[PDB]
């Protein structure tokens, strides 16, 4: 599938958006064999532990 | 990226998204200089050279 990370990242609703292998601007053209989204609920105090 | 032997004193705010940042702070814009936390408890490689 084709992943529009520019629609995703420039949204205002995220209180945290942080990336570790890449600067986020690469995602618009960089390619991968698969992607996993791992999704869950925690306290706002604990978002740092992720 | 800067050219060979260019120097850059600029302190004006960087923009990291499609939306403007006509001000001092934001979610997608930043002050462009960051300090080194040079503590003596740092391991080698994280020490000042």
């Amino acid at each position: 599938c084709v992943a529009d990370y520019s629609v995703l990242y420039n949204s205002a609703s995220f209180s945290t958006f942080k990336c570790y292998g890449v600067s986020p601007t690469k995602l618009n053209d960089l390619c991968f064999t698969n992607v996993y989204a791992d999704s869950f609920v925690i306290r706002g105090d604990e978002v740092r532990q992720i | 990226n800067l050219k060979p032997f260019e120097r850059d004193i600029s302190t004006e705010i960087y923009q990291a998204g499609s939306k403007p940042c006509n001000g001092v702070e934001g979610f997608n814009c930043y002050f462009p200089l960051q300090s080194y936390g040079f503590q003596p408890t740092n391991g080698v490689g994280y020490q000042p050279y």
